[PDB]
């Protein structure tokens, strides 16, 4: 192979987007 | 007479002559009676080296024989995947239609290059494109017995352009050859990809200074900002990349953008650690109380990383030590919540409060004790936190302890003095916790002390 970088899913993963992004505030309420 | 032989020397492969005769002087669009130029001959022959050297040359890449056949229709049909693959590479139409209406895709198929055909369905190419007669891609195989390439044809559909466009594989590529040619066929610098990134975004992803400053002189736009607000600005200062940093700042980046998330670069930047670039954004007057739409300081980002080098230039640079998201958690917070104590070491080395609420009264040495952070409790209690604070609820860090079960913090709570006859809102006590989430160890230990 050695060609998957020409292709946008690929491309899409390497960028990473999801890196960009504030993912969630970490509350963990110790009430059960 | 010369270019006779230049042509010559082009349909048999001998690049050393055709690179002299194009120094002698003979013109690089000259083509035979057939109107077979030296691309045409060096893609029907399979020679790839020549057709990137005369592409170099600026020789014409849409040039049309008599029968109308582009050099990327002689490639297809000759079934020349890696001229074909570089053909497309350099910018040429996959969907350009001869005299009678045949099209790369139409000649692949109607002689079994299945490759071929597998490449330019990736790239693009229209199986609907009928020719004066009617006939598709997809017909003419069925006509001529090609089982491969009518299967292919038929499971591919209409699944389009997987592909980046030519400009992206340039750009990831650092190719400035290619990228200067592709930038003389189409002039925009700004094309967008499926995801919506211009080539400038991949450049600055991969570090690649040269395409990118080939695409900043060509008019590339250095603040494009895409749907997701994800500026090249913002991947440089992601991915570490320094020298493109610096070149961003240089052509004239904004640094106040913030994405759809309301990341600034300075956030991107504090969250992976990257120092050096922290230190040019905010020399070149970077908000360092920029927040996010959670409320998150670029110190929150660089303490959750653990990042202990990029909190230093950040508290260097005047940033509030004590800063609160919504949730009112401060540095101190997040580094109790993800354990690392040496984040914590020096905020409270600074003078960050030990005993900061959060929105349930949380205290660090709350939620250190909470996540078996042994050793940012004990920072904390050497550095003054308060070992019988209460939350909202009346749990001390006693209380927290022996419900998660965590016992080591919990023998070590009580061996500082500790109080377990405390008791919640609930009027319950440690031992009451420890009882009502089943840990043996911890209550055995509880019992043995005071209670």
């Amino acid at each position: 192979e050695e060609l998957q970088d020409d292709y946008e899913d690929m491309m899409e993963e390497n960028l990473e987007q999801e890196e960009y992004e504030d993912p969630d505030i970490p509350e963990s309420q110790m009430e059960e | 007479d010369a270019a006779t032989s230049f042509l010559r020397a082009a349909r048999s492969g001998n690049l050393d002559k055709a690179l002299d005769h194009l120094r002698n002087g003979v013109d690089i669009n000259t083509c035979n009676q057939n109107g077979l130029n030296g691309l045409h001959l060096a893609s029907k022959e399979g020679h790839v080296k020549m057709v990137v050297e005369l592409l170099h040359k600026e020789i014409i890449l849409e040039t049309t024989t008599k029968k109308g056949n582009t050099a990327l229709h002689i490639a297809a049909l000759a079934g020349q995947d890696e001229v074909v693959r570089e053909l497309v590479n350099y910018g040429a139409n996959v969907n350009a239609q001869s005299q009678k209406g045949f099209t790369p895709l139409y000649m692949a198929a109607q002689e079994n290059h299945l490759e071929v055909v597998k490449f330019l369905l990736e790239n693009g190419a229209n199986q609907n494109v009928a020719t004066e007669d009617g006939f598709t891609p997809l017909a003419v195989a069925l006509q001529q017995g090609h089982e491969n390439v009518v299967a292919h044809l038929i499971n591919y559909g209409t699944k389009g352009k997987v592909r980046l466009p030519a400009l992206h594989i340039a750009a990831r590529n650092d190719d400035t050859r290619t990228a200067a040619v592709l930038l003389q066929n189409d002039p925009n610098p700004d094309v967008l990809s499926k995801t919506g990134f211009t080539p400038l975004h991949i450049a600055a992803h991969y570090e690649n200074l040269n395409v990118a400053q080939l695409l900043l002189n060509r008019g590339a736009s250095v603040n494009f900002t895409p749907q997701n607000g994800i500026t090249p600005l913002h991947i440089a200062s992601r991915r570490g990349n320094v020298i493109m940093v610096r070149l961003l700042l240089d052509r004239g980046a904004q640094i106040e953008t913030k994405t759809k998330d309301e990341l600034t670069p300075l956030h991107c930047a504090a969250r992976n650690g990257h120092v050096r670039i922290s230190e040019i954004l905010l020399d070149h007057g970077a908000p360092i109380q920029a927040k996010t739409k959670n409320g998150l300081s670029p110190i929150h980002m660089a303490a959750q990383g653990d990042h202990l080098d990029c909190v230093r230039l950040l508290l260097q640079y005047d940033a509030e030590i004590d800063d609160i998201t919504l949730d009112h958690l401060t540095p101190l917070h997040v580094a109790a919540h993800c354990g690392h104590h040496r984040v914590a070491k020096v905020l409270l080395d600074k003078g960050a409060k030990p005993n900061s609420r959060a929105l349930n009264g949380f205290t660090p040495l709350h939620i250190a004790c909470k996540k078996n952070h042994v050793r940012v409790m004990e920072l904390l209690l050497k550095t003054g936190a308060s070992i019988d604070a209460v939350t909202e609820s009346g749990l001390t860090p006693l209380h927290v302890a022996s419900f998660m079960g965590h016992l080591p913090i919990v023998k070590n709570l009580l061996q500082r003095g500790a109080s377990p006859n405390v008791s919640n809102v609930k009027v319950e006590t440690p031992l009451h916790m420890a009882a009502r989430a089943g840990h043996t160890e911890v209550a055995k230990y509880l019992l043995q002390n005071k209670a």
